[PDB]
Order: structure tokens, then C-alpha cells, then sequence
RNA sequence: GUCGAAUUUGGGUAUAGGGGCGAAAGACUAAUCGAACCAUCUAGUAGCUGGUUCCUGCCGAAGUUUCCCUCAGGAUAGCAG
RNA sequence: AAAUAUGUAAAAUGAAGAGCUUUUAGUGGGCCAUUUUUGGUAAGCAGAACUGGCGAUGCGGGAUGAACCGAACGUAGAGUUAAGGUGCCGGAAUACACGCUCAUCAGACACCACAAAAGGUGUUAG
RNA sequence: GUGAACAGCCUCUAGUUGAUAGAAUAAUGUAGAUAAGGGAAGUCGGCAAAAUAGAUCCGUAACUUCGGGAUAAGGAUUGGC
RNA sequence: GUGAUUUCGAUUAACGAGAUUCCCACUGUCCCUAUCUACUAUCUAGCGAAACCACAGCCAAGGGAACGGGCUUGGCAGAAUCAGCGGGGCCCUGUUGAGCUU
RNA sequence: GCAGUCAAGCGUUCAUAGCGACAUUGCUUUUUGAUUGAUGUCGGCUCUUCCUAUCAUACCGAAGCAGAAUUCGGUAAGCGUUGGAUUGUUCACCCACUAAUAGGGAAGCUGGACCGUCGUGAGACAGGUUAGUUUACCCUACUGAUGAAUGUUACCGCAAUAGUAAUUGAACUUAGUACGAGAGGAACAGUUCAUUCGGAUAAUUGGUUUUUGCGGCUGUCUGAUCAGGCAUUGCCGCGAAGCUACCAUCCGCUGGAUUAUGGCUGAACGCCUCUAAGUCAGAAUCCAUGCUAGAACGCGGUGAUUUCUUUGCUCCACACAAUAUAGAUGGAUACGAAUAAGGCGUCCUUGUGGCGUCGCUGAACCAUAGCAGGCUAGCAACGGUGCACUUGGCGGAAAGGCCUUGGGUGCUUGCUGGCGAAUUGCAAUGUCAUUUUGCGUGGGGAUAAAUCAUUUGUAUACGACUUAGAUGUACAACGGGGUAUUGUAAGCAGUAGAGUAGCCUUGUUGUUACGAUCUGCUGAGAUUAAGCCUUUGUUGUCUGAUUUGU
């Protein structure tokens, strides 16, 4: 069998990772990062709401 | 004399990990204390600035039992406590460290 | 026998096991923290209705046992600059937020209750009248710092935990340049993270934790209480504390949260924001536990699948619990005695 | 295993070492019975094991011919005085 | 007919102790090597005779050591050397000179020994 | 008292409460137990454990020196009122 | 001297802390372990031995002759300790017969 | 192997004085493809490590290798390499199972000899002597656990080094395709499972029960009921919590450099050549990534650092002591790169440029005169240099140093003068450096913790670990509510109950006493944290001891 350190399985893996997986990845950490700004923003609210 | 015995955390406050709790050796010294203290009293002693500047412990002779030897260690001790108080060298220079001495003092003031 | 990798089979050093490797930065990317860190409490079992071509359980619902993580916000408090020498990564400059809680201030004390607390009170006269030390450290580390991580503790007074004191921990920033590294972090300083913010469902974590200790055992040693990695357990659920229906899906109907009958057995009831990853993770109830990011991208199709749960399990771990809400036991056995 | 006897058991009595006793086992005969224990002759017999007590100076080997039919053991030559 | 290799008898060199007669002690195994010789094995080798080494023997050297190379020993000082060495360990030339070699585990030795009969489009000189 | 019973178990009269103590409860050890599915696949070797077990009624083979084998084997039953 | 008895040297019921091969039943012997109880194991107070003991006590290679803890060369090497465990400590000589010959 | 056959060559040169590499009759032997296992003092299991002379898995080379399957070979030890029978334990061998069931090195229980006798074409004696010494509480190895010292104490980190892990089979699709008269029949890319091994885990299922939690049973005892004691856990059913199981569940990766081999360019050698210089790919290999430990004599960042313990602690200055120095005695004086090449200067049409010049040693360069360096008078120049300050930058690899601004203050050997030195007696280090630790003065600064003891259980043999505790959304003990376990409490009542007896208003629900059991009150009652959850209640507590300083 194919060993884990195959590198003909190993080239598989990084064409098929350098596609829809990092696509996926990459709109995670997107969508992710929104709602951090959105956290900050809530919090930043609450200290505008104290501050009025 | 502290070959496998117990670890306590009551170690700690003297560094070592070793320590016990001897009753019987501590009832013998604290009356060998309790004597001295007397005797300092009965000297006319300032009882607040003594302190034990002296202790010592050897062996005393054996005594047997049977029931293989089977015998104890008997100790002598002694103790002393003692009362806290506070608190031409000639030199032979040759002639030229006179000389240089000679000199560095004409040279100053 | 026994893996020769995990040697020596020695105590861990601390209760937190420590992440000793951070995901690859890429600097396009927006600033995220890598980790976060939450609480154990806790398994139970769900059904989940399966959508994996392939597999002979392809739309089949299979029941799972997951566990369930309470992940109350971290506080931001501080930001270490490390600079790379010939001899690895150094850190250079600590900068601390100007005010700190009462909970990560107890971090720095074995008697927190005969303590004067003067911890950090020099520090906080840095913020002054201009912050100029302040501002020179953060200069310091957006000038020379190659790698950015952020200091956070956790909101312990939020769980059911008898322990008021804090875990502290480092957590590395991934994303954007040193700058915006340090102005993400200097604008974070004393505010919360949610989990939801770092993590999402159906992502796949790692979790770091000690694992259960058991003491001497027969060569002879320790057993358990070490640290452990474990990779790739998928995020079935990233629950609200704030939402009721924690634990009801869109087949089941019934208005309740994660909490089981009786709450968590070790653990009390889950109030907070919380991670249910499938299978199990090192440790047990109650032990603090890291979440990390997956080092690499991930090049299955269980990466990638989304999860559609069906059903959570709420009835008692106390017992062979047959009821998932007290409603639900008192419609079945009816009107007791007392209750005339 | 046997458990009413070819049984178990107390006390008294008999049998003593070139022996006794023994449904006979070189079994047992007062904590080694191919033959008890105690004292004496007796400090019994040496092939042999182990040990063998101060200093310095000077001289200094052999580790082998031969005959006793040969092997132990001995004698004479050789070396050192 | 120069003599490898022993005897007899008479010039060289050396020698202060020699001969005889009485006496006294300890001793009574061998191992290793050279040389010659006779008989042998696939190969080792075995039987003799001689002469050395060791035994009773320290010291320098061969990193180390029963049999290898130097040299035998009162206590010291100075000088010079043996065998062996002189990048560093480590005292002493990373001296001088002419050549050869590049090894995908060179070589720095027992060798006028075994793998050794050869193979090579490595290199040098004939 | 139970029970066939000088068994085992509990009690009355009488006697005793002696054995160095205290605190913890990891592995191991010793003693005593339980266990899904399988059922000797274990081992030189079913070693050890398990299973059986009292009493009443029915019923009982080969072989036999006619006395036995025999509680052969194999079934049913057992409380309280 | 043989060892019941009977029958035809064989055979024999009953019995055996005697020997051997299987069967049912049974099972933690095992697949394959897991758990519970008690005394220990542990620490403390008191009491308190012994075996053994040239000195010591980390490894690797070398040190011709059972051979290395000590020598040579390297690896190394950091107070003081607790526990578990056991890896080490054929030809020669006589007699006698038996073949050949003047 | 025997005899040969000639000889490639050799033999003191010598062909059959003599040798002799490499190559060629006959063998168990008869032809047409008939019938023709050893091992007894070794062997089992477990289990570690190593070799490669590789059985399987990975990658290649060749072969009528069409496809499929196979054969032979190359690199390769990363990873594995069965369950049972067998007419003596064993291996051969059988049944099967598997990807395969390779071969070896190192390597704790266990299933004798001699002496002596009558005799000898010839047996016996059972006479006599002699030996059988390796079956933890110490040292050390290994595995875990503490720990003094580096001012104290606390938190967050780095990473030298050491270890290291994944494995094999299948299925879908590719496909009934390529290939093939047919019979048959692949693979890559894309998917999904399982095997062995490892690390965890306890939601669920199963096992386990001193939860002696609930209930039941026997015997005895407490007068009976109630409630209990004893039977060495009395026995039985269920049983939470905990522990735990291939008897349960989850998780176990990706980059460089290479081997064999296939090549590119290309000499040697005017052809050619994958090799010589150079260079592209390529194995389960190597090193990394990742994972575990973290040097107790490796390192960093950060917090707080004691008031009278009779001014304790700390940073500056002078003022004296003590300390001990792997070894001051003018200066550690900064490009980078190449070496079959460079440095410096200059110029242009600005570069792989033109011209000039340098090396051939640091033998240099800078410093360098003065009581171990005194006290004074001028000249020339406005330079050189030190000290205490100040301006503005720069340096994070271990920056802790480099450069610059301004004023003040000294010196100046760039030049000319004037006084002093002696006596250390003809040499004696003849004392001039810098580490640390104390004591005294005057200049400032800041006003903590840790440990024991108590407490928790995410920990635990002891240590160690982890929580909590001076007035609070504090802690504790009770109580309350949930959540679970068991299985319907004690007491009372009934016209339910096989019947038996007593009465008499001899029945067609006449009557009374006893009566196992049944029914209702009653999913009741009991238990429920000891390592369950929660709490507007009640009551209480909030403290002793020790030590640590740059």
C-alpha cells in the first residue's frame, strides 16, 4: 500500500488542497473575520452607550 | 541517621525534605532545657539574651535484652545556654620600601 | 510495548497543556487569533443526518457521541513581541492592558486572600498623561517583532467552577502585517473574544489538553496526566449562552438548551457560549482545555461536509435517564402525591 | 485416608551398641544411626590445605648428565659458597 | 681453488688469579623464537640438535600487553644520545626537496602473509 | 433453638475483651468473590475453580464369587397457611 | 515356596489418597481482561535485628594466555534524596593358545 | 573428484627437464515422463534489540512481457511476518487463514570414575573407595518522584538535546473500457470502508457493588409488633457514582534531499557517450514538519518587592577595610566578495568600461618626551585631547554600543625659556589593574510576599500537584428544590380470603372468633455526594506559626 509519506499520494493531496478546500478555507476565515469586526463593534457600542 | 524515611512539606521551612517528629527525644531535651534554664535563673542570669551556645549528644553503653542481639541506644547530653553581648603588627620593610615610603611623602603635602 | 513517541511517561508540568505549534501566517489574510480556550463539561450523543456520497450510511442518520466545551469570551490583557535569532524566537517587550480583573490578577499569587493585591498597580501609572512608555513598546514591537501573540485569560467566574483564578495563556495572531497585528491587539485590550469570532461549525479543531491522571500503576510508574494533542474532531455545534433552544435542532422541536436533566454530572449547567466537537478529546470534567486551529488545510471531504444534527441528548447522566426535559417526566408519570 | 478395630491412649514393666527393636523401611534406638552417646589411650596416622613475626650490606643459583629394570623415593656429577 | 661448518696441534688479542684435597646449601619444570635437519598435510605441521629470550628483571619506546624495538638499575647535578617520534592531544620543523594517490566508510600494518586469480573506458611511468 | 446429630450457626450460666497504636487507601502481594459472547480453542498434563450435594416418591444397566454393583444412571417434589 | 476365589500360564466380581485414554456437565484454563471486599504494601509515635562487607561501584572499544569496575582511548560527568524493579554486582613387553619350517 | 585433451601463461631462457587459468568422456543410469525424514538433551512460550543474505508492502530493469497473472534481477530493514492438529517434546509435512506467514546474531519459570575376587575355547561379583558449592532492605542500570544554590517571589515563554508511528487489505468509479479470435481483462486521477498497531475517552451498551442505596430470605436472639444485632461482605434481586471492555466510542500529516533507474548538456577520444566539470526527475529511504520530555550548573520577557524586625531595603558620591584574580602592564586598529583574481585613485559615452597605481606581509598604522610625569613665564595657532553637562540621531543576533550639537572647564611635547628631583645609597614586582564583600558618612527612592498549619480533588505511595480562606453576588454546616436508585413504608380500614369453630331470628350478601394472603389510603416510603446539580432560607466563621533583600 500507498505509505502516508507517498509522494506520488503526496502530490494528490497538495493539488487537490490547493483547490476547493482552500477555496472553503479561505471564505471560513472571511466570514469569520466579519464577525470579530462585528463583536468589536457590539463591545465598542456598549462603551458608547455607557459613555451617552 | 535519615536513610528511607518519610518526605514531608514540614521539610520545607529547613531546606531538607526529611523530617520527623521524635517525642520521646524531644521530652528529654526540653527537660534538659527547663534545668538549664533554671540554673541560669539560680546564677542570677538575664533569662531574655540566652541562647543555647552549646549541645551535644553521644552514645552512652548499650543495654541488652534477648527474645539475636537486641539492644537500645542509650544517649548522653549535654547543653549549655549562654547570655548574648553585644559586640602592634609590626612590619619589617627593607631599605628601599622605606626609600619609596620617604618618598611618596615628600612628594605629598 | 507503548508508542516509544510518548516518552518519557513522566507528569505533566502544568494543568494547561501548552500549543507548541501555531498554524502557518499567511499576511493577506485579516487577523485572527489561532486558539482559544475553554473548559471541559462533559459528553452526550446526537443524531446526526448523514450527507456523505460514497459511503454506505449516505442519507442515513447515524448517532454520535460528542463533547461538549463551555467557551465563555477570553479578555484580552497584554501583547508579547517575539523577534527569530540564531537561536530561535525570542521574546522581546510585554505590553499590558491598563486595567486587569480581579480573576487574572489572582493568576500571580499562591495567598490571593492575605496579599496587599499590589500586582500590576506600578504598571497601570505607565497610563499617566501621555502613555509615551506605553507607546514606545508598541513601537518596539511593530519595529522588530517577527511574530505577534496576544496574552488572554479566561472568564472562570462564569462557570460552575470552584476555582476563581484565571488561566492565562498566549495566543498566536495569524493574519496582517506586524502593525496590524500589534493595532489589532492594542484595540482589543481589555475586551472580549467570543468563540464564534475565532471558530465555526463544521471546522476542524485540535484539542491540547492533560489528560486524566491515575496515579502509580504496574515497568512501573505514572499513568496518565500527560500532555496531548489530538487532531481533526469536527465543531458539530457552536452554541450562544444567550440563545434558548441550545440543544433543539430543525427536526426537534422541543425548546431546550444543551444542559441534560440533573446538569452535567462534575460540572454544573452549561450558561455560556460552548464548542460540541464530535468523538472525544483528552482530560476529563472540569480540566481547562486548548482549541486549535488545524496546522494544515485539511484535504478530506469530512473537512469539508456540513453537519446537520437531528437530535441532542438531554436526558440525566445521573442515571439511565429516560426523560429529556422535566415537562416531558412529569407529563409521563403524571400527578404525585405531593402535588396534592 | 481411616474412623469399633491387625484401633487409639495413660501409668507400670522388659529388651542396650560386636547389640536391641523392627507387618523388614541401611526404619527407629534423647536436635546426621552407611551405626548411639561419654571419658580415656591420644598432642593416634600428612598424601596434603592454610599460616609461619625486625633492618641494612654483600655474594648468588638451578630449573639438568649418569646409574638404582623404571615410575615415588634415593645416590653421584653440574651450577653457588 | 676464496670458506658456510666442526677437531687436533703452535702466532694474534685478552686475562690475576689458577690447580689439587676435604667439605655445605638450594636445585631436579619448561614456554616462545632463530638455524639446520628428517618425515608430512587441502592447509596448518610433527621428530631431533644448536643457540638465544623469559623464569629471579626494574627502566625508555611500540596508545594498550608474557615472549616486539632500545637498554639492564647506589643517591643526585649538568651534558649527549638509543629505540621511537616532532598538526593538536604531547616534549619536538603545519621543515626543506622531488614524485604518486582522491577511496559512496582511502591510507597511515602485522607484508618478501590471507582474502590474491583476476576484473576496471581511473591515473602515471616504461 | 435449628437440625439425623457432641456438625455448622445464634443464645443463657460462667469467663474474656488479650494480640503495639494512629493516619491514609497507588500499583503489587495474599485471602475471598462476580462477569457479556464463546466454552478446553489454554497447558507437558482440565492443574485450580465451577458445577453436584439434605430428605420423600418413582426408577435403575453391564458385570457378579449371587453376597454386590447402587446413592448406579435418570425423573418428579420441598415455603406459608 | 506361592499368595483370595472361580473358570479356561491366562481369566475374575468387590475395593483403592495406584496408573492411562476419552465422554457429559461445568466453567476466567483461555480469546481478554475488568471490577469489588479484607489484611498488607505507604506515612507517623514507640521498640528495633540480620545476611553480607579488600576497596569500590556509569558506559563503549582495546588490553595475545577463563578475564576484566580500576590500565589505554573515547563517550561523559553536578549537591542531597523517595519509590518500583531486577540488568549486573597405535606401537612396544611377558604368559597362553591357535597357522609355517629346516 | 578421478584420469585425461590441447594450451592463456608460466617454469634459472629452455614447448614433451616441468608446471599450469579458462573450456570438452562416465557416475546413482535408465530414455518416449514408469512409482522409486531425521532429531532426546534439547523443545517450548514471552519478550527486547540488531543484521540483510528481502517473504510481503514502495519504486525501478529485462524477458512473446498482448491484457491478466507470473519469472529473473536492482535499490531498499520504514513497516509487518498466524490459529491448530501431528504414533515420544521438536522441526520437516497437513488443514486452512493471511499482504506475507524470510532467514539469522545477541541468546526468568519451564516439559560418573577407580581399586579388588574364583575363573577363562567359560561366567559372574552385586565386594570396596570417591562428588556432586552460583537456590534485593545495600551499590549501580532502568522506570517514575522530590529537591539546596545561584537577591527574593510570581506568571508567561524560548528550544539545545533526546525520543518518535503509523500499517496493510478491500470497495465504488475509471469499466466490462484499454488489450484480446476468443476466453477473459488492468491501472492513474476522483471517492468510501476495513485490518494490525498506537494515543485518548465514558454520551451510549455490557460487566462490576461496602452506596451494605432500596427490597427480599433462612436460623437464632432482643416478651410480641415496630425496629434491629450476629452468621469472618450470612444468602438473594435490582442497583446509581466510580472504574472499565475490539464487550463500548473517537482520533492518528506534509515538505526538502536522495537510492536503484530514466534523462539534459558535454568532454575525455576531431565518432560516440547520463559523467569527468555542470544539471533535471525519481523508493514505504534520510533530514525536516508535526508529536512527547525540557538542560534540575541553557536562555528570554514580565509583575511585586517588607518600618522600625529598635532606620529595616535599594540606587548614587567619598572613606577606609577585608576579598581573590587559569593571569592588564600603550591600542582587540570593523567593508564585502574573488583567488585562473583583487584594493585604491581618476575620467567618461556609467559599465563585466578607460587610464594610473598598489601587494611580494602587522617589519604596519595610530599612539608614544614631562615627580609613574611636579611648579611657573611667554610665542604661534584657534588645531588635538580629557572631564562633568547638553543637542540630534542610529543600533534588538547576545541591541548595552557608535556617531553627532553647543557652551563650560583643564592639559597641550607645535616653538622658546626658568626652577625641583640626589640618600631607594651598584639590582630586588619595588606595589599604579580590576572582581566582590562590609563598615561610616550626604544625595535620593519604594513601602511585599512565600512557606507551614487549615481547606478542594481536575492530583496523589510519601513528597509533589491543584483549589479556597481577613466582611464578600466569601466560605462552611444544616435545610429547601431538582436529578437519580429501589419498588409501594408504618398504621388503620375492609364484609376480599382455602376454611374451621361459636351462636341461633335454620338464611338464599343470618351472625360471631381465628385465619397465609389480597385490596385501598400509596410510584408510596427510604436513600440521593461522600468526586451529582442548584439555592432570595437557618446557624456560624473569617486565624495562628515561620522564613525570605539586589
Amino acid at each position: 500500500a500507498k505509505s502516508l509519506r507517498a509522494s506520488s499520494h503526496l502530490n494528490a493531496k497538495s493539488v487537490k488542497r490547493r483547490g476547493v478546500f482552500q477555496k472553503a478555507v479561505d471564505a471560513r476565515e472571511q466570514r469569520i473575520s466579519d464577525k470579530l469586526k462585528e463583536d468589536l463593534l457590539k463591545q465598542k457600542l456598549e462603551d458608547l452607550k455607557k459613555k451617552e | 541517621f535519615n536513610s528511607s524515611i518519610g518526605r514531608t512539606a514540614q521539610g520545607k521551612e529547613f531546606g531538607v525534605t526529611k523530617a520527623r517528629w521524635p517525642a520521646k527525644s524531644v521530652k528529654f531535651v526540653q527537660g534538659l532545657l527547663q534545668n538549664a534554664a533554671a540554673n541560669a535563673e539560680a546564677k542570677g542570669l538575664d533569662a531574655t539574651k540566652l541562647y543555647v551556645s552549646h549541645i551535644q549528644v553521644n552514645q552512652a553503653p548499650k543495654q541488652r535484652r534477648r527474645t539475636n542481639k537486641y539492644e537500645s541506644s542509650p544517649s548522653h547530653i549535654e547543653l549549655v545556654v549562654t547570655e548574648k553581648e553585644e559586640a602592634k603588627k609590626v612590619v619589617r620593610l627593607t631599605s628601599r620600601q622605606r626609600g619609596r615610603i620617604a618618598a611618596q611623602k615628600r612628594i605629598a603635602a | 510495548h507503548g508508542h516509544l513517541g510518548f516518552l518519557p511517561r513522566k507528569r505533566a508540568a502544568s494543568i494547561r497543556a501548552r500549543v507548541k505549534a501555531f498554524p502557518k501566517d499567511d499576511r493577506s489574510k485579516p487577523v485572527a487569533l489561532t486558539s482559544f480556550l475553554g473548559y471541559k463539561a462533559g459528553m452526550t450523543t446526537i443524531v446526526r443526518d448523514l450527507d456523505r456520497p460514497g459511503s454506505k450510511f449516505h442519507k442515513r442518520e447515524v448517532v454520535e457521541a460528542v463533547t461538549v466545551v463551555d467557551t465563555p469570551p477570553v479578555v484580552v490583557v497584554g501583547v508579547v513581541g517575539y523577534v527569530e535569532t540564531p537561536r530561535g524566537l525570542r521574546s522581546l517587550t510585554t505590553v499590558w492592558a491598563e486595567h486587569l480583573s480581579d480573576e487574572v490578577k489572582r493568576r500571580f499569587y499562591k495567598n490571593w486572600y492575605k496579599s496587599k493585591k499590589k500586582a500590576f498597580t506600578k504598571y497601570s501609572a505607565k497610563y499617566a498623561q501621555d502613555g509615551a512608555g506605553i507607546e514606545r513598546e508598541l513601537a518596539r514591537i511593530k519595529k522588530y517583532a517577527s511574530v505577534v501573540r496576544v496574552l488572554v485569560h479566561t472568564q472562570i467566574r462564569k462557570t460552575p467552577l470552584a476555582q476563581k483564578k484565571a488561566h492565562l495563556a498566549e495566543i498566536q495572531l495569524n493574519g496582517g502585517s506586524i502593525s496590524e497585528k500589534v493595532d489589532w491587539a492594542r484595540e482589543h485590550f481589555e475586551k472580549t473574544v467570543a468563540v464564534d469570532s475565532v471558530f465555526e461549525q463544521n471546522e476542524m479543531i485540535d484539542a491540547i489538553a492533560v489528560t486524566k491522571g491515575h496515579g502509580f500503576e504496574g515497568r512501573a510508574g505514572q499513568r496518565g496526566y500527560h500532555s496531548r494533542t489530538s487532531i481533526n474532531h469536527k465543531i458539530y455545534r457552536v452554541g450562544k449562552g444567550d440563545d434558548e433552544a441550545n440543544g433543539a435542532t430543525s427536526f426537534d422541536r422541543t425548546k431546550k438548551t444543551i444542559t441534560p436533566m440533573g446538569g452535567f454530572v462534575h460540572y454544573g449547567e452549561i450558561k455560556n457560549d460552548f464548542i460540541m466537537v464530535k468523538g472525544c478529546i483528552p482530560g476529563n470534567r472540569k480540566r481547562i482545555v486548548t482549541l486549535r486551529k488545524s496546522l494544515y488545510t485539511n484535504t478530506s471531504r469530512k473537512a469539508l461536509e456540513e453537519v446537520s444534527l437531528k437530535w441532542i441528548d438531554t436526558a440525566s447522566k445521573f442515571g439511565k435517564g429516560r426523560f429529556q426535559t422535566p415537562a416531558e417526566k412529569h407529563a409521563f408519570m403524571g400527578t404525585l402525591k405531593k402535588d396534592l
